[PDB]
């Protein structure tokens, strides 16, 4: 067994297409991988308190809208995953619903993102399977709650397991109020639309 | 980038302090409109120069 | 061989290709041509739903892959940019030549040759419509304007009220009338605000004499209406004065920090005493309006409006003659509000449309100006209104810019396709192949309409084009040019004496654009799709 110094030579120069071929999978699978490992395992294993104020905001979230309730978008794949978080402006806030269905604690506080994208425009609430991104068995069976905040294209919240410090039937204000315990919210009613070249207008010149 | 051509072509002189902002600095024109291209946006236009 | 990472397509399976996408794209819209023609269902996977006929739009909101089926898709959103009307013709005339020509190039015709042939074929069209199907508007007066509204608000969701819209715009685009330098009377569409409203029917929508906001008063205190409006434009916010960047506050005697904070405020007090101390009645700026000034504009019994548009600023400065003020300074160093910088108009109203308020800005003197309010069923409903009474005003628009109309109905298609045919015998001797097909591709608008309207397609045509035929045949029978189709009936009719009129603009700019994106189609025969 000699010339180990094989120095393949034209070997690639014949082949670099197949290569490339499957090399653009490779990244575009890594992409993926890369964007879920910074929550998967990044952190999984580790009278003025009656807020008489609650009340009348829960009131006055009852009256948010009138035209319709609206829905959290349903994210159906992971490279929509991926195309939509990098997508859209850095400076916004995007917030990502990670839930699978039946397990207890998540109708709650889907109608709580419901509330919320319907007070905040600005907002980007989603929602997306569990299954989908492919998260592992730790994360299926002891991280169902998961709220994954975007902004600048990197995490900048990263709540996992928010039962403990929310509850199982928790309202709007509630999560508001927890989201809001790390500065995470960003600071008249129309018609119904105004907005209709750039011809404005003269006067006899 | 765009300082040297447009002093070529109008003859124009750059003035980086209002001190030296003079007359025999500014580049006549005999016409400086803003033309609209039917909708599809508007050019700026400075045709006829002396000295040119 | 080559070693391109990437699909390579060369030969008749491109332009195969190339031509597929093309007439999946005028198949898209070829059901929204012509009054029998009906609107389209659009959503967009989030619950927003946009009825709409118009061929720009439907074109725009669509997601699209193909190289070719976007040059068709910008192809129509620039006739709608440059004309405002027949997006859908000029896509549907594209197609049908980008289709004959591929079919003269598999019978062994080099693209050369028929690209040569188009380009003669359309300037002999333009020549041929500039010559003979122009009908001048001098002789019929305001029916000619009216009659082209109403053709151009059919097929859409405003068609059998053309009666009353095509007033409506017509008085609205002669409201907005200005002349310039070089004696040109100009039409600047866009001035017309459009605002949207569901209630009443559609015969309840208001042509306001002045100017509409979609603006409120900024507090309940000041009063909803003034009789004797004096308007005061503003380009800048009145709020508490704050100090610039470069401007620091340090303070080393405390007699001086309660001076400092109260000519914090005594600064913009002092703006609006100046501002008020001239009568004025009405204050419109961009910018935002705190609360202390808000009751300083309330004691006075002024109406006090923020976060006025820019555009709505402009068009309202410009109407009731004042000027916009980015702020109160002088040529001598003073602050200072002179009496000639306030605009006036004869009655400032907040009036309420449905569980909700606009402002009125009536009867403005020294201009004149317009708005539309659009009173539907639902916002669907309004949305395409709007569409469809743009499309009306930039029809009005070219009529009145340019005194020159067509007959509708396909009568000139017809025609211009005859007179191609004739003409194609004498030129060229292989572009004539070229300018038959660019006549016969020209027939498509007409095979279009009646197939719409589910009648005998191949016969309605036959006896349009034996009637241009005989127009153009016989010295004597010109009065025939103008038959085109009346869809309704399902007979041929004179378009003209019926009152089917539209731009030649319209015409001529669909027919210089099609034949340009189907030369610019024809020329590709090879095609490489890198892998991303
Ligand atoms: N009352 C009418 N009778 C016959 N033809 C008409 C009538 N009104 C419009 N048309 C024709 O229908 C064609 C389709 O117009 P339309 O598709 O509504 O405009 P666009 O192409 O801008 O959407 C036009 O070319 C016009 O000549
Ligand atoms: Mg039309």
């Amino acid at each position: 067994l000699a010339g180990e110094g094989i120095s393949v030579n034209t070997g690639p120069k014949g082949v670099i297409n197949d290569w490339r071929r499957f090399k653009q999978l490779e990244t575009e699978q890594r992409e993926e991988q890369c964007r879920e490992m910074e929550r998967l395992i990044k952190k999984l294993s580790m009278f003025l308190q009656q807020y008489r104020k609650q009340r009348m905001e829960e009131m006055r979230q009852q009256l948010h809208k009138g035209p319709q309730f609206k829905q959290v978008f349903e994210i159906s794949s992971g490279e929509g995953f991926l195309d939509m978080i990098d997508k859209e402006q850095k400076s916004i806030v995007i917030m990502v619903h990670i839930y699978e269905d039946g397990i207890p604690g998540t109708e709650a506080m889907n109608g709580c993102m419901i509330c919320l994208a319907a007070e905040y425009p600005a907002v980007k609430f989603c929602k997306v399977k569990s299954s989908v991104i492919g998260a592992s068995s730790q994360f299926t069976r002891n991280a169902l709650p998961a709220l994954l905040i975007y902004k600048g294209g990197e995490l900048i919240g990263n709540f996992v397991r928010v039962t403990d410090q929310l509850g199982d039937d928790f309202f709007a204000v509630d999560l508001e109020a927890f989201l809001q315990e790390f500065g995470l919210l960003p600071e008249v009613l129309t018609s119904v639309r105004n907005s209709a070249s750039e011809d404005s207008d003269l006067e006899i010149d | 980038e765009d300082i040297e051509f447009i002093c070529k072509t109008i003859g124009t002189k750059p003035v980086a302090h209002i001190d030296q902002f003079t007359a025999d600095m500014l580049g006549s024109a005999e016409l400086a409109e803003e033309v609209n291209l039917n909708g599809s946006g508007k050019l700026l236009k400075i045709t006829g120069c002396a000295s040119p | 061989p080559l070693s391109v990472f990437g699909d390579r397509s060369t030969g008749e399976t491109i332009r195969s290709q190339n031509v597929m996408a093309a007439a999946s794209i005028a198949n898209i819209v070829k059901s929204s041509l012509g009054p029998v023609g009906l609107d389209k269902m659009l959503v967009d996977d989030i619950g927003d739903v946009t009825i709409t006929n118009d061929g720009a739009t439907i074109l725009k909101l669509l997601e699209v892959e193909h190289p070719a089926a976007k040059v068709l898709c910008e192809l129509a959103d620039l006739q709608d940019k440059e004309v405002g009307d027949g997006t859908t013709s000029v896509v549907i005339i594209a197609a049908e030549l980008l289709k004959n020509a591929d079919e003269l190039v598999k019978q062994k015709i080099h693209p050369t040759s028929v690209i040569s042939g188009y380009r003669l074929a359309c300037k002999e069209a333009v020549r041929y419509i500039n010559e003979n199907l122009i009908v001048n508007t001098d002789e019929l007066g305001r029916d000619c304007l009216i009659n082209a509204a109403k053709t151009s608000m059919s097929s859409k969701i405003i068609g059998i009220n053309g009666d009353f819209f095509a007033n409506m715009v017509v008085d609205a685009v002669l409201a907005i009338k200005y002349t310039d330098i070089r004696g040109q009377p100009r039409y600047p569409v866009n001035s017309v605000n459009i605002l949207k409203a569901h209630g009443r029917s559609q015969m309840e929508s208001m042509l306001i004499s002045g100017y509409a906001l979609n603006c409120v008063v900024g507090s309940q205190g000041m009063p909803k209406r003034i009789v004797n409006a004096k308007i005061a434009c503003l380009d800048f916010s009145l709020q508490k004065t704050k100090m610039k960047l470069g401007v620091q506050v340090v303070i080393t005697d405390p007699e001086k920090l309660d001076q400092i904070r109260q000519r914090e405020s005594d600064i913009t007090k002092e703006r609006i005493q100046k501002i008020l101390a001239t009568g004025a009645n009405v204050i419109l700026t961009t910018g935002g309006i705190d609360d202390m000034c808000l009751k300083y504009f309330v004691e006075a019994g002024a109406m006090a409006v923020r976060r006025v548009l820019k555009r709505d600023l402009k068009r309202i400065a410009k109407a009731s003659g004042a000027t916009i003020l980015s702020t109160l300074a002088n040529l001598e160093g003073e602050e200072t509000f002179e009496a000639a910088m306030l605009g006036q108009a004869e009655e400032v109203v907040q009036e309420r449309i449905c569980d909700d308020e606009l402002i009125l800005i009536k009867n403005t003197k020294a201009r004149t100006s317009a708005s539309i309010i659009l009173r539907g069923a639902n916002d669907f409903m309004c949305d395409e209104m709007e569409r469809s009474l743009h499309d009306a005003l930039c029809v009005v628009k070219r009529v009145l810019e340019s005194k020159s109309v067509v007959p509708g109905g396909g009568a000139v298609e017809a025609a211009l396709s005859i007179y191609l045919e004739n003409y194609a015998t004498s030129m060229g001797s292989r572009e004539q192949l070229a300018i038959a097909e660019f006549a016969r591709s020209l027939l498509v608008i007409p095979n279009t309409l009646a197939v719409n309207a589910a009648q005998d397609s191949t016969d309605l045509v036959a006896k349009l084009r034996a009637f241009h035929n005989e127009a153009q045949v016989n010295p004597e029978r010109k009065n025939l040019k103008w038959i085109g189709l009346d869809l309704s009936n399902g007979k041929p009719r004179d378009n003209k004496q019926a009152g089917v009129f539209e731009p030649t603009i319209v015409k001529v700019k669909s027919l210089k654009f099609a034949t340009e994106a189907a030369i610019t189609i024809l020329r590709i025969d090879d095609l490489i799709k890198l892998h991303p």
